[PDB]
């Protein structure tokens, strides 16, 4: 037989899956150029 | 609150953990002793100046 005769039955081809990018970007820190850091836990 | 562990340093559980031990210290007392200051001593168990 051909197959668009059995296409319908999706339960019988394989999953593969469109891998495109989803969910927000990465946020970059921008800030740092400007700022000078100093980290003391005991602030 | 959190505050007060991290931003305050003078406090911290040392100085809790001493008053518990305190107050510890002075229930023990008072429930051994409180029977007897606080009892209403009959005439027989009572003597005067003298």
């Amino acid at each position: 037989m051909t197959f668009s005769s059995t296409s319908n039955l999706k339960e019988l081809l394989r999953k593969v899956v469109l891998d495109v990018e989803l969910g927000r970007e990465q946020v970059q820190l921008l800030y740092k150029p400007i700022y000078d850091s100093i980290a003391d836990s005991n602030l | 609150t959190k505050e007060m562990k991290d931003f305050n340093q003078t406090f911290s559980v040392e100085i809790l953990n001493k008053s518990i031990g305190e107050s510890y210290n002075a229930l023990l007392n008072h429930i051994h002793l409180s029977p007897i200051i606080n009892f209403n001593y009959k005439a027989s168990n009572k003597t005067a100046f003298k």
